[PDB]
């Protein structure tokens, strides 16, 4: 009976919802250094290293 | 004013109704000497493991009564100090406790009633796939709405629309990272469309099962599927008032106006009518009869209430004491 | 005043009420005596019942 | 956003897996007064005791649950300082507490289930020499870690890494 035309499904790309919100804290804490590559590729991917005398 | 006070109403049934973050309690609130606190902190260990995303802010509610409890809990401390002698003067207990942001009372959250459901199973190994469309007879693309999810039961008798409910061995996931959690996954019926089936608001796409292709086992928020034999656990069993806690962004209002102004009413004189404190507008209308000489009026506002995130609402219930 | 939700409202136009409470009035409060004309030779304990009363 | 995180997954597993230092509490932490800190301060003395080297920083880390009893246990105590109070307006226990330089709450921290190992006596009597190498077979020096070391038992049943 009403106005018949044609239908629309509209999405709005923008808007989002934003569900997720990560923490990382004990990332920050360890230590990070590259050892180097040329000798790494050899050995076993392992490096030993010493310790403090006494 | 009963206009801008249905407003409030479809917001606090539709919260309490889809909460799937349920913290229950053996005990009343303030019972003991911190328990006040050791509910509501109870919300932000849930929601930290949870993984949900809080930047908008959070928001807790008290009804009327764990609010005087939470009030009395502070009370029977030494009253030397900002905190309790504040609460003493005014029932007033802080703005910010336990890292919500805010605290209320907010008189209108509805009794969750009791559930009469027992010995209720689910019927069948289901899964549930995440999928963004689907297609229908004559091959049409459809949308599909990631929230709600149909599961057959051995008989649904005694649950209604906003029953919490938790499977047996079923676990919540941090959602990002995929480990396992010590709560329970809960779930709240939306709506019951048989006698059999039931439509809860989150999707379990359970983790273990391996129908799912690592698309969608992404999405994975519980650990394990439902199984043939597994019970259904009804965690709503006292009558208690509710309390609801939500993120600030999982909850919207939607309005459209309505073109009564047109040149096709010439009869009846319509004009803006603003309602006093929410912040919709809506229309006000009059028009005469000469037959009966009885004239009409009319008041119209349109609007809806759409919670987004059905696991970012939450709903405590307290005093659940079998 | 009640709502209802819909478009087609017709035939359910509502009335109106509207109430009332009354506030009433009570007995009068007394205080009553009478002293014989020997008495009145001093008021000092005439003038005082009338405070008393107060 | 996932690979970062999956990095912080192996972090906690491997910590609590290779962790030597143990403190065990008998009673669930928050019933008692202090037991949230003599938790902590627990750990802060016994490296100090052990003459280990701290200079870089220590640091320690709640899982979600405890941390809420470290807050539930400091908020029963009727008087409100500023710390106390602290906890309340939020969850926020303080950032050092007996000695670390920071005290976090991570969330991914692993469970460790119980072993039902039973009845276990060492076999014979074994000692354990501070060697930098060692030979074998053919006789060429050989690296050896200086962490582990093997030990003898009377049987391996219930264990595990």
């Amino acid at each position: 009976m009403a106005l018949n035309e044609g239908q629309i499904v509209t999405l709005a790309v923008d808007e989002i919802i934003e569900t997720i919100s990560a923490i990382t804290p004990m990332a920050q804490k360890a230590k990070k250094y590259t050892p180097p590559a040329a000798s790494m590729q050899r050995s076993s991917n392992t490096i030993w290293m010493p310790v403090e005398q006494e | 004013r009963k206009l801008a006070n249905n407003v409030e109403l479809k917001v606090a049934n539709m919260a309490a109704e889809m909460g799937s973050l349920v913290i229950t309690s053996p005990d009343a609130i303030g019972t003991n000497t911190a328990d006040a606190w050791n509910f509501v902190a109870d919300a932000e260990e849930i929601m930290f493991s949870r993984e949900l995303n809080r930047d908008m802010g959070t928001s807790y509610f008290f009804n009327p009564q764990d609010y005087k409890k939470a009030g009395y809990d502070l009370t029977k401390r030494d009253i030397f100090g900002r905190i309790p002698e504040e609460a003493y003067r005014d029932g007033t207990i802080q703005r910010q406790v336990a890292g919500f942001d805010d605290v209320l009372r907010s008189p209108k959250l509805p009794v969750l009633t009791k559930s009469t459901a027992t010995g209720i199973t689910v019927s069948g190994a289901q899964s549930f796939k995440p999928v963004a469309w689907q297609l229908d007879n004559d091959g049409n693309k459809v949308n599909v709405d990631n929230r709600f999810a149909t599961v057959t039961l051995s008989a649904t008798t005694g649950m209604k629309r906003g029953d919490k409910i938790s499977f047996a061995g079923v676990k919540f996931l941090g959602q990002m990272a995929k480990n396992v959690l010590a709560q329970d996954a809960t779930f709240s019926v939306v709506r019951v469309v048989d006698g059999t089936h039931v439509e809860i608001t989150p999707k379990p796409v359970a983790l273990d099962d391996v129908s799912l292709s690592p698309e969608q086992r992404a999405y994975a928020n519980v650990n394990t599927s439902l199984a043939d034999a597994m019970a259904v656990n009804i965690l709503n069993v006292k009558d208690a008032r509710t309390n609801v806690f939500w993120a600030d962004d999982a909850i919207r209002i939607v309005s459209q106006p309505i073109p009564a102004n047109h040149e096709l009413f010439a009869g009846m004189k319509t004009t803006s009518f603003s309602i006093p404190d929410v912040g919709l507008n809506g229309i006000f209308a009059t028009q005469g009869d000469i037959s009966t000489l009885s004239g009409l009026c009319r008041i119209a506002l349109w609007y809806g209430v759409n919670a987004t995130r059905p696991e970012a609402i939450g709903v405590g219930l307290p005093g659940q004491t079998a | 005043s009640p709502t209802q939700e819909g478009w087609d409202l017709t035939d359910k136009a509502t009335g109106l009420l509207e109430l009332n409470v009354a506030v009433n009035m009570g007995e009068p409060d007394n205080d009553f005596f009478q002293l014989r004309a020997d008495d009145l030779r001093d008021e000092t304990a005439y003038r005082r019942r009338i405070q008393s009363a107060a």
